């Protein structure tokens, strides 16, 4: 905020824009208020009643989410695992010593305070096997509006056909709209998140197949973090080294935003990956909506470094495409030229001995490592304009790309450097 | 597994109040229904009161509505039950029960765990 | 882990990524706990009952995997071979002296603790001949979801037509989903692995045809090792020489991972090639999922050295394509230029005598052998940038490649060097 | 595109503005490891004039 005046008449002007809060909620700021997350559920009706409730309800268009929650409880209540080591997260010691932990030890059971429904018989305990797998799979199916990508219902149908050969989807085609509402019931999401969190620890459980459909709950609305992992993998550099190659102020603020020190983002098994479905946070701090310049920068740099995932990563709105693209060009060019090949194994204890008697002064050549302090200086020697070898390198990287979707950084990079 | 211990019984004057408690041991960090039952001399075990896990949904037998009150503190893993305006028809052994779920049944076949029971004479 | 600070306000940042264990289980670490692998099987019903069980079950969509295991036992129980030499693996002396060894000496028989099924008569002992061959072939058929590559059922149908002229598949077309579940029964895999392991030792048995369908169990989930063999064959160099040409840190860690010294990876007949179906390991250490940079590097180098198998090898995800590709380019260029032709046979005891009187100083020329210590130095004289003769060589190798699949290193190399 | 405006002057202004923002990426180091930052060199005196700001 600095004073601005109109030079024709010395009139003072106050340039101001509309403001949008859109604050950010971290997971660990939820647990300092409540030391436990509740699961609202109805424990009145019996299991074999709920089986026909949700089977006959599934066959038709009418079904109560309260009945699929109350059915998923008792349908998954007697599933267990033995902890090899202790399990604690955000001050919640879920598992103590060698005692076995169930799938609902993670949350606390509360009572929901009713749907009349309709019942069915002849439904044995052989449907308790896959009906949870089904209802869990429809959460992953019912989150995508693409007509052919929603055909993951064929892979849920297949994964249950593996459990019982004569399994065919008990839902009408109009059902493409039936389970789309299930993702709005907080307790259903608190169920799928507990299922995925449970089966992440107990990996080779006989019912680990249930994780299909709930795997989309892990790190949901946390794309930018996964782009940081993808960049730290594609570049081959450490997290602290990649962190230095951030040359844009927005990516700096966002990188400071993701790396707050008390959110267990590094723990293997934690409540953090499920901060959205558990209700630990209503606005994730690790999304590509609150970290747009980081998503664009890291994804584009990866793409220039021969990435495959980035070919379909989406281009955010309202960011500095020019500065971000130049930064990604210098970074990807630095990593591209500096392969840093070094001998690793020797036979007769003979290693490569570099020759230091090269004194013809081979200057005006790019640096030898991947240090930012040297590539910024070389780039200054290039007048902060990308050299034709950099632009040609990027053209080499983005050309021969085919089948590119619109609004993706693959078509963006191709449309930017391939001409 | 879960163990339940009933405490708070005894004799009381006809028309007097009393409050039983039930302490749970073992695995209190899991869904489990809480209900009170009783059995009179030569009478089959009957339902008295029940409470859901969260501690919002409750229900009482007709013979005790108004008088009795049920409550639970799952932090201390217990469940109190006030018994005001007692009557000699109220004389029976009172049992604390648990069935693992998210509700409270009105029958005795819905529970899974039972205490040893306390005598209450009026 | 090194301290990183933000230079605008000295704020400390901790760049951290989500962690995934995905540990690695070696085969020899299984045998120090249990000195034998069990096969859970049901020995209640008779052989001629199981023949109609699985024949009439095969003709329909319903069949019990317990019945095809229990039938495969007695259907293969009286098959034998005479050992020329002793046979021991991981502390298990399966064969002693000259005594004959059966197909289930490898495992220990335990009792499975039932399927009601349905029986059939008129089925003689002439179906005991090929019904095992069939049921074993469907394990190999039911592992591929490609519509025309799953038409190996025509080669199982053919191989059984060789046994009995009027053999036609007793499975409905929907059966393309019937044997896909068989691969999930641990005992069925413990059967196919024992069949293949048995028929590898006894090679010219009259029932060696049974190995068809079980051959896919040998070195299953062990691709990277086979790429090491393929590279050590295409290059023509020794394993220790090829091991030195590893210039990438990831390929170094993975190469150390595969070559742990107590896993019998060099024994001819061992339990190691079947560590997955036998259940010796749940996560193989030799897969192209735990050794991605090695698979990409070795396969690409092979492809540049006129390989045919590499034209369809798949390109892994999240690796350093740039550094790996440069390493494979220097390696393949070194092997390509240095044919190392040397006289082998002479007539009048006259050999090629090299001339040492060449003193015009033909420097700035590539090295003469295939030593890494010299090619790294020459490459340093090239400023660690591939010379135009190297890029032109790679273009010569990858051009004229046709019919390339997507996501394969053939289309990758072609799209990288052919322009 | 609105009607009845000075397309020529407005377009020239947008061209100078967009060219200024485009050429001047203003890349600057943000995080350092061993407390080493980019130190610009002021000993460049060959007079690289006639260059954009």
């Amino acid at each position: 905020s600095v004073t601005v005046k109109r030079i024709i008449d010395n009139t003072v002007i106050v340039p101001k824009l509309p403001a949008n809060e859109d604050p950010v909620e971290y997971p660990a700021d939820y647990f300092r208020k409540s030391k436990e997350i509740p699961l609202y559920i109805n424990t009145t009706k019996s299991l074999s009643d709920l089986r026909g409730y949700v089977y006959q309800g599934l066959k038709s268009g009418n079904v109560s989410i309260i009945h699929v929650n109350s059915y998923l409880y008792g349908a998954l209540k007697d599933i267990r695992g033995k902890l090899d080591k202790d399990w604690s997260s955000f001050g919640i010691n879920i598992g103590k010593a060698g005692d076995t932990i169930g799938i609902f030890d993670l949350v606390s059971l509360k009572a929901l305070d009713l749907p009349d429904g309709v019942s069915d018989a002849s439904r044995t305990s052989a449907d308790d096997k896959w009906l949870p797998l089904y209802l869990l799979g429809l959460y992953r199916v019912g989150r995508t509006q693409m007509p052919e990508y929603r055909k993951k219902l064929m892979d849920g149908l297949t994964n249950q056909c593996k459990m019982i050969n004569e399994q065919f989807e008990p839902l009408v085609p109009e059902g493409r709209d039936i389970f789309d509402v299930w993702g709005n019931d907080s307790n259903y999401t608190k169920i799928v998140a507990a299922v995925d969190m449970f089966f992440h620890m107990f990996k080779k459980h006989e019912c680990a197949s249930f994780r299909y459909g709930t795997i989309v709950s892990r790190f949901k609305d946390c794309a930018a973090l996964a782009t940081f992992g993808h960049l730290c993998k594609i570049t081959g550099m450490s997290t602290e080294d990649v962190t230095t190659w951030i040359l844009n102020r927005e990516v700096a603020d966002e990188m400071v935003q993701m790396m707050l020190p008390g959110q267990e983002i590094d723990k293997a098994d934690s409540y953090m990956p499920y901060l959205i479905d558990f209700g630990l946070s209503s606005k994730s701090p690790y999304s590509s909506v609150k970290n747009p310049a980081f998503h664009f920068w890291g994804q584009l740099t990866a793409l220039l470094l021969r990435s495959t995932r980035a070919r379909n990563a989406r281009q955010p709105d309202d960011i500095e495409y020019t500065s971000l693209t130049t930064a990604g060009l210098l970074y990807a060019y630095a990593v591209g030229s500096s392969a840093d090949l070094a001998q690793q194994f020797c036979v007769g204890d003979n290693k490569y001995t570099p020759d230091d008697s090269t004194g013809g002064l081979t200057t005006n050549a790019p640096p030898q490592g991947r240090d930012v302090v040297e590539w910024l200086g070389w780039f200054e020697d290039q007048n902060r304009k990308p050299t034709p070898d950099m632009m040609q390198y990027a053209k080499r990287a983005v050309m021969s790309l085919q089948g590119l979707r619109e609004k993706t950084i693959g078509k963006y990079a191709k449309s930017e450097f391939d001409k | 597994q879960v163990q339940l211990v009933e405490s708070g019984g005894g004799l009381v004057q006809a028309g007097g109040s009393l409050t039983l408690s039930c302490v749970a041991s073992g695995r209190p960090f899991r869904n489990y229904r809480l209900g009170w039952f009783r059995q009179a001399p030569g009478k089959e075990r009957e339902f008295v009161a029940a409470i859901n896990w969260g501690g919002v949904i409750t229900n009482y037998a007709d013979s005790v509505k108004g008088r009795f009150t049920i409550s639970r503190d799952d932090a201390k893993n217990t469940v109190y039950l006030q018994m005001n305006s007692l009557k000699p028809e109220e004389t029976a052994v009172y049992y604390c029960a648990a069935f693992d779920s998210t509700g409270s049944p009105i029958v005795r076949d819905n529970y899974e765990y039972w205490g040893q029971g306390t005598q209450v004479t009026v």
